[PDB]
């Protein structure tokens, strides 16, 4: 998984 | 194991400094964020005043840096402080590690605020990356650049460039849309088996995958939430299709939730510990070491 706002 | 048992004597700060002067708490892990550098004069995304957020995560993704890379070092100049000094929670953090109870900090800052307070590399996952070093992006070359150059070209307002190959010299942080550094999974994978502690501090536990560490913890793992705002309730509608927090129903049994300043709660905590004038005398002897030097 990535970075992200969630 | 997985089994839901009450650690806690009782859901307060005096509850888990019991709990921490006792044999079963040996192995503590902080998670951290933005609220925990607000006081050190940098600003978070989400505070309505002097969040970054309006005073918008397009500066942060990848594709958006990828394309034009001029706004973020114009930012990071607007907000490179005038001087390092970390907080009151740092120092907190810097005591557990003297003390041999810090297991890691993991965090979501990218300022170096808990290298300056003295936690080393062995202790801290900084999960999305770091200012401290920075590297060339062409992958032939990956020279490595310390902070003092980083300043130097962002102060100079100059695009940081390589001087062996003149590509982009990126500050070595994780954007958003990038994957985080592989020694978050493999440290959690370890870590979260042998948590006696979950310490959480000056963050929303918004960004993924950082907030689900959380969960990753024994069921069984008290929680303590030192932060303005309640953060990580599983939410009404996204939880309708687990292990977010609950400090308030009648089935909670580990989370507590303190509801203002980190420096405050960390000072708060400190006493109940016994701690409050070695933490005092902490803060008060590395201010003063940093306003020197
Ligand atoms: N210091 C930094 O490195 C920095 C600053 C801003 C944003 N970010 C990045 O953006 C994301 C932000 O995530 P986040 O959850 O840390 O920030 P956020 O703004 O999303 O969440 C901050 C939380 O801390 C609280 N808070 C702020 N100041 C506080 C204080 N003094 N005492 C107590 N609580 C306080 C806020 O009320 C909120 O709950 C991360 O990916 C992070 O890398 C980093
Ligand atoms: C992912 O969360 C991206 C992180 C960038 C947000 C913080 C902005 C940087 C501000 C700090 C300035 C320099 C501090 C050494
Ligand atoms: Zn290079």
């Amino acid at each position: 998984p990535r970075k992200q706002l969630a | 194991g997985s089994q839901k048992e009450r650690l806690l004597d009782e859901l307060t700060l005096e509850g888990v400094a019991r709990y921490m002067q006792s044999e079963r708490c040996r192995r503590v892990i902080c998670l951290v964020g933005a609220g925990i550098s607000t006081s050190a004069g940098i600003p978070d995304f989400r505070s309505p005043s002097t969040g970054l957020y309006d005073n918008p995560e397009a500066i942060f993704e990848i594709s958006y840096f990828k394309k034009h890379p001029e706004p973020f070092f114009a930012l990071a100049k607007e907000l490179y402080p005038g001087q390092f000094k970390p907080t009151i929670c740092h120092y907190f953090m810097r005591l557990l590690k003297d003390k041999g109870l810090l297991l890691r900090c993991y965090t979501q800052n990218i300022d170096t605020l808990e290298r300056i307070a003295g936690l080393e590399q062995e202790d801290l996952v900084e999960a999305h990356g770091t200012f401290y070093t920075s590297h060339c992006v062409s992958a032939s070359c990956r020279h490595e650049y310390p902070l003092s150059w980083m300043k130097e070209k962002i102060f100079s307002e100059v695009t940081p460039k390589c001087e062996d190959c003149q590509s982009l010299v990126k500050p070595d942080i994780v954007f958003f849309g990038e994957s985080l550094p592989a020694r978050f999974f493999s440290c959690m994978q370890s870590d979260f088996l042998k948590v006696d502690l979950l310490l959480v501090m000056g963050t929303s536990l918004q960004v993924q995958p950082f907030a689900s560490l959380i969960s990753k913890a024994p069921l069984s793992t008290p929680r303590l939430l030192i932060n303005k705002e309640k953060a990580g309730q599983s939410d009404p509608f996204l939880g309708m299709i687990g292990g977010g927090m609950d400090f308030d129903s009648k089935k909670a049994y580990r989370d507590v939730a303190w509801l203002g300043e980190c420096d405050q709660g960390c000072l708060a905590l400190a006493e109940l510990l016994g701690w409050k004038k070695e933490l005092e005398d902490l803060v008060r002897r590395e201010h003063a070491s940093i306003d020197a030097q």
